């Protein structure tokens, strides 16, 4: 069966090269063209280049501009496709794609993904904020200002999970992240805590708010 | 049952020069070098290695609308190429798949020799027309000569 | 390039509804040579329909494809919870060889309007010179919504940064908050935050609000 494993998330200042593989199993590898395809939530997919390694050539998205570099090393079966020149534009998902025929160029088969965070910030902590009001009330807690991405937000050590809503994170001006949890409960009510983990900074907080 | 028909036709072209354009761009090559005989041709499936399937269509008045090729076996060390037909053109009836094997060997005046071999794969005690290996034979060739023609009009191409 | 248009942007239905996905392509596309994927959010995208009609390997009855020339259509008979998803066509026709841009299929229900809850910013946050005012919309299709920021009746633009969940597992309804970002010293110079909501569940719209100094 044809897999395509890719190497894992990267985290790169501006400025700097990224180089992903992406190795092909279940098939012969020279027999194949694979292409690369960013995805970046602001449009929807962007083809990056294509390696022939049968004819051992090579062809290149015009938008890119000559900042992707595609090679492979055939007795490995991995192609590697390196985007010199990071900025904060390029802070995607890049796939890798087997093309199908050099003249059917449907991709049959695809790899999982691999994420490329490229920002100017260092390893911060999240500050967590109350969230509660001045039949049925809500609560929740800011989790504000923390590099990279994700906290896991749990309720009372994970005994409250009805009606809690964690939301995705937002990119803030100032380069950091921040994102809300809520929970609704009855007015009658009761201790509420949040339990918050970031753990690029080995921050772990439980926020107690009423 | 099995038959096998081979072929021999000499080039004035060296190995070297005449695999690569002959063998591995001869999909590029032939329906511009011979439109009379190739009208397009059409990967379905692979780069053009081992596993690869091409669809060659051909020009209007033709005895064949389409045939399918598998590559079996690209060796560059070697100059040997093999490929079957397996689908379209005389595919069908009593004619199962055809077995094709290209070996180019250089000659001692600085040329080559096609060592073509036909290997046919039957229905039972069924034979195979006389016509169908001469017209295997005449389409052969009128690409290798097209080819030829081309190289040597081009100096530069393939060298 | 030839430059595939996709309608309609999002594409709401129930399940077991007829599905219709239209891909519009620029140019002429040769010899019907479109494809479409589906993706899942998290998820790589999985071929589906080929040669603008042929399936896949694996790939159910239900999706099949037509068209040809400029305009090429997905359907699918009668969706299913797994079949809701975003949906792309890819032309190779042509080098180079392009994307639409995505059509997303959406599940549907009963129009529910937010329930919408304010929170002042905490003592906590104003110690460090920053005030966020958080405004919550909780359970409410369709996902379309409108969030304005009053300060002491002076609208907020710019100021501001909305997050909307995935379509909600059990009851198909979505939630958003908006987080208004302020200065201490800004916070501090007025008095009435409000967070006005317009949503096609209502008739007017709502406006929670509270008072700096009285909480």
């Amino acid at each position: 069966q044809v897999q395509l494993v890719q190497s894992g998330a990267e985290v790169k200042k501006p400025g700097a090269s990224v180089k992903v593989s992406c190795k092909a199993s279940g098939y012969t590898f020279i027999s194949y063209n694979i292409f690369w395809v960013r995805q970046a939530t602001g449009q929807g997919l962007d083809w990056m280049g294509w390696m022939n390694p049968f004819r051992n050539n090579a062809g290149y998205a015009q938008k890119f501009q000559g900042r992707v570099t595609v090679t492979w090393d055939t007795s490995i079966s991995t192609a590697y496709m390196e985007l010199s020149s990071l900025s904060s534009e390029d802070t995607a998902i890049y796939y890798c794609a087997r093309e199908h025929g050099s003249s059917w160029g449907f991709f049959d088969y695809w790899g999982q993904g691999t994420l490329v965070t490229v920002s100017s910030a260092s390893t911060k902590g999240p500050s967590v904020f109350p969230l509660a009001p001045c039949s049925t009330a809500a609560l929740g807690c800011l989790v504000k200002d923390y590099f990279p991405e994700p906290v896991t937000v749990s309720w009372n050590s994970g005994a409250l999970t009805s009606g809690v809503h964690t939301f995705p994170a937002v990119l803030q001006s100032s380069g950091l992240y921040s994102l809300s949890s809520v929970v609704t409960v009855p007015s009658s009510s009761k201790t509420y805590t949040c339990n918050v983990d970031h753990k690029p900074s080995n921050t772990k907080v439980d926020k107690r708010v009423e | 049952g099995v038959f096998n028909y081979e072929t021999e036709t000499t080039s004035v072209i060296p190995a070297a020069r005449l695999f690569k354009a002959f063998i591995l761009d001869g999909d590029n090559l032939f329906p511009k070098v011979a439109p009379q005989a190739i009208s397009s041709v059409e990967n379905i499936e692979g780069n053009g290695g081992p596993g690869t399937i091409k669809k060659i269509s051909f020009p209007e008045g033709l005895p064949f609308k389409y045939v399918k090729d598998r590559v079996d076996e690209v060796d560059h060390t070697n100059f040997k190429y093999n490929y079957s037909v397996i689908e379209g053109g005389p595919i069908g009836d009593t004619l199962e798949k055809i077995s094709n094997e290209i070996k180019i060997v250089a000659t001692p005046d600085g040329g080559s020799i096609l060592k073509i071999s036909n290997k046919y794969h039957t229905k039972g005690d069924h034979e195979v027309k006389a016509e169908q290996v001469k017209a295997s034979k005449e389409m052969g060739e009128t690409l290798l000569r097209a080819v030829e023609s081309y190289l040597l009009a081009h100096s530069d191409a393939y060298n | 390039e030839i430059v595939l248009t996709q309608s309609p942007g999002t594409l709401s239905l129930s399940p077991g509804e007829r599905a219709t996905l239209s891909c519009r392509a620029s140019q002429s596309v040769s010899s019907s040579y479109l494809a479409w994927y589906q993706q899942k959010p998290g998820q790589a995208p999985r071929l589906l329909i080929y040669g603008a009609s042929s399936r896949a390997t694996g790939i159910p009855d239900r999706f099949s494809g037509s068209g040809s020339g400029t305009d090429f259509t997905l359907t699918i008979s009668r969706l299913e919870p797994e079949d809701f998803a975003v949906y792309y066509c890819q032309q190779y026709g042509s080098s180079p060889w392009t994307f639409g841009q995505g059509t997303k299929v959406e599940i549907k229900r009963t129009v529910a309007a937010p329930s919408v809850f304010i929170f002042p910013p905490s003592d906590e946050q104003l110690k460090s010179g920053t005030a966020s005012v958080v405004c919550l919309l909780n359970n409410f299709y369709p996902r379309e919504a409108k969030v304005q920021w009053k300060v002491d009746n002076a609208l907020q633009s710019g100021n501001s940064q909305e997050s909307v969940t995935e379509q909600d597992s059990k009851d198909s309804t979505y939630s958003l908050s908006s987080t208004l970002t302020l200065s201490k010293a800004d916070y501090e110079k007025h008095k009435v935050y409000a967070c006005e909501v317009t949503h096609q569940g209502l008739s007017s719209p709502v406006t929670k609000s509270f008072n700096r100094g009285e909480c």
